[PDB]
Order: C-alpha cells, then structure tokens, then sequence
C-alpha cells in the first residue's frame, strides 16, 4: 500500500 | 482525496480476468476470425480495444454473443492481441510483427501500433 | 518466453472498466445492501472478491440479475470498497475503518483486511 | 514497454  | 492504494491491485485484477478466460468463466462473446473462434469477455475486449469499445456501445451489437471479424484478420495476429489484452505481454516476433501490426491497427490498439510501427523501424 | 510488457496496461484496462461503470456500460448485476443498490460487472466483483468469485461460480447463482448482501453489511463501507475494486483506491478513514474491515472479511478481500488490521494496531 |  501506497500515498498515492 | 486522502485515500491509500494497492499498487498490485490491477495486476490482480488482469490476472483473475485471465483465469476466468482460460476456464471459460463468464465469458459472453466469441470473436470470429477466418473460422478460427476465439471466448472472451465484451468489457476486457471494450477496456483494450477502440474497435470493440465502438462494437459493444452500439444499441444491437451490444447484444450480439458472435463478432466476426474482417477476413483479412489473421487468426494467429489476433491470438497474440488477445493474449496482451489479459496479461500485458505481447509475444512481438519477426515472424508475426506485420501481422500484428495490422490487426493492432484494426482494433485501434495505439499502444501496441507504436511499439510495432518502432520494432520495424530499428529493423531498416 | 520472449514476451515485451505495456507497464500500464494493467490500470488503463482498470480505468476503462471503471468508466465503463461510471456510465453504466454493460454491467449485469445489481448488488443490494440495506437497500441501497450498486451496479456492477460480475467479471471485476469475482476478480476483486472471494465471496464474489464463490457466487458467480455457482451453477445457479451465475444467472441471478440481483444478489442481496447480509443485513449487517453496510452500505458506506460496500460503496468504499466497490470503489477499491474499481481503482485500487481504499478511501480508509478513523470513521469508516471498522465498516470497511468488516464489509472487506465478509468480501473475502484480504489485502484490505490486512491494511485495516495494521491501520487500527497503529492507533491502539 | 519493458522486458517482464
Ligand atoms: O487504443 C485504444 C484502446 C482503447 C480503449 C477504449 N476503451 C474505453 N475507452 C473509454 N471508456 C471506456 C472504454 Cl472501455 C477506447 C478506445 C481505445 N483506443
Ligand atoms: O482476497 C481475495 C481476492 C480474491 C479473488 C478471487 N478471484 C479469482 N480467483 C481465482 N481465479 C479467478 C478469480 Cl476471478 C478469489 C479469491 C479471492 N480472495
Ligand atoms: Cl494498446
Ligand atoms: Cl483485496
């Protein structure tokens, strides 16, 4: 998972 | 927005489409290729393609479960465009790349027309 | 094999599929939680979703138009995940977790049980 | 595009  | 995302989400997703084809899961149409037959499923082929995206939008062929195919199709050409569609990987050759190219073209497929129309050229 | 890869196949297909659910474009189920209704393509629910998956593969279930989800699912958290499954966004937020982690167990989509397991470990 |  990611801070897109 | 403030949301997180599964970078592997839509890899996950084309590999599970790609499951459902290879067990014939679900699958609505079967394109036609000179009488080559192909299954699949209209929104993997309408998400990939400007041709079938323009095929499955219309009022009647939405309802169609037979698509045939322009006979100068390749049915080797398409395998391999069809192929791409489920998992990204194109199976591009020296033996095939013309044929490839054309039916990419016929299903207004611009990512794979340029990296032919590229292929080709650092082949002159 | 000898195959070349489009690196962002795999999320313009997502995009696509997603618009194609923004516009309502072939999508052949309605999902109905607390009744609020959702419509969707079965093919993405069955990629994104254990109980999905287990649903459409039923030889009886395939063909339902409508599928109803168990009362004590919630609507917000279904409408968070549906998303997901459709841009590999999670919009997970203090308000929304418990919802989302108990709509995402019930779904069967681990790697959201996962996340939502870690965020409320984090706060604790 | 990439070699996979
Ligand atoms: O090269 C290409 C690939 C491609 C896909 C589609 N598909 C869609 N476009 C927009 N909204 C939904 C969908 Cl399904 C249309 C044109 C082209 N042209
Ligand atoms: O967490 C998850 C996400 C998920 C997706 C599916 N889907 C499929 N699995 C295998 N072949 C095809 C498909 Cl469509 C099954 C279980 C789970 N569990
Ligand atoms: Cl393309
Ligand atoms: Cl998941």
């Amino acid at each position: 998972w990611v801070i897109p | 927005d403030s949301c997180i995302q599964f970078t592997r989400h839509a890899s996950d997703v084309l590999l599970n489409l790609n499951r459902l084809r290879s067990r014939d899961i679900l699958t609505d149409v079967v394109i036609v290729v000179s009488r080559e037959q192909f299954r699949a499923h209209k929104t993997v082929l309408m998400a990939c393609s400007g041709l079938f995206y323009s095929i499955f939008t219309d009022q009647l062929k939405c309802n169609l479960s037979v698509i045939n195919l322009d006979p100068e199709i390749n049915p080797e050409g398409f395998c391999i465009l069809l192929d791409f569609m489920y998992t990204s990987r194109l199976n591009l050759r020296e033996g095939n790349i013309m044929a490839v190219m054309a039916t990419a073209m016929y299903l207004q497929m611009e990512h794979v027309v340029d990296t032919c129309r590229k292929f080709i050229k650092a082949s002159e």
